[PDB]
């Protein structure tokens, strides 16, 4: 039962690694949109935080 | 070197260039980066060295020479 | 997960071992039974004669 | 945290409002005897420009 949970293990690793991936790509692009957006417009008329 | 991966991912995942960053200085308060840029941060690096780091040590990199201590 | 079960093997592999000499001891029972059960036939057939 | 969920939007847009308005003026308004006063003071302006 314990070595199924251990292959569980190495299943779950590839969905979290494959996840990994999605997040450090995603920065690589808010890194270049708000370095745009500090003309002015990020202050507070796009970031509606409401 | 090698540390051209640290000094370069650390500036794609904060804005900075790569000679922007100071080795006395602290990500945390220091470059702008919140609790969540931090957590991308370090993450990024976990990712990018194909290794793991748990919460404990994770937590022990609020300083930007920490980036490569735990690594080389 | 992961250190629990690296945690749970380590416990799992201590009680696999206890129970291997536990099976050895029951073949050496086993080998002391056969001789015993021997040795009532021949308190039985000493009796008879 | 279900509290504080509920209120938060609604302080949010108030402080959003609050920031244009004051920034809208030269003065910076703290509190509701602050926003008084300033009306007192935005009357004597009309009153003399007129």
């Amino acid at each position: 039962e314990m070595e199924n949970v251990q292959k569980k293990l190495r299943k779950l690793e590839r969905d979290y690694y494959q996840i990994r991936e999605q997040v450090v790509s995603a920065k690589a692009g808010w890194c270049a949109v708000m370095r745009m957006v500090k003309d002015n417009g990020v202050e507070r008329r796009l970031h509606r935080r409401e | 070197t090698i540390e051209e991966r640290v000094k370069k991912i650390i500036g794609e995942q904060l804005g900075v260039k790569q000679e922007e960053v100071t080795n006395n200085a602290s990500f945390v308060e220091d470059l702008g980066a919140d609790s969540l840029d931090t957590v991308e941060l370090v993450m990024a690096l976990e990712e990018e060295f194909d290794t793991e780091i748990p919460d404990e040590e994770a937590e022990k990199i609020t300083t930007v020479q920490a980036a490569i201590d735990y690594i080389n | 997960s992961h250190k629990q079960l690296a945690t749970e093997q380590y416990r799992h592999v201590e009680m696999a071992r206890e129970l291997a000499e536990q099976s050895g001891a029951s073949s050496d029972l086993e080998t002391d039974h056969q001789a015993a059960s021997d040795h009532l036939n021949l308190v039985q057939t000493a009796m008879r004669q | 945290i279900q509290s504080l969920t509920a209120r938060a939007p609604v302080w949010l847009a108030a402080q959003d409002t609050l920031n244009q308005l004051c920034e809208q003026s030269g003065e910076t308004l703290a509190s509701s005897n602050d926003v008084t006063e300033y009306m007192q003071q935005l009357l004597e302006r009309e009153r003399e420009a007129t």
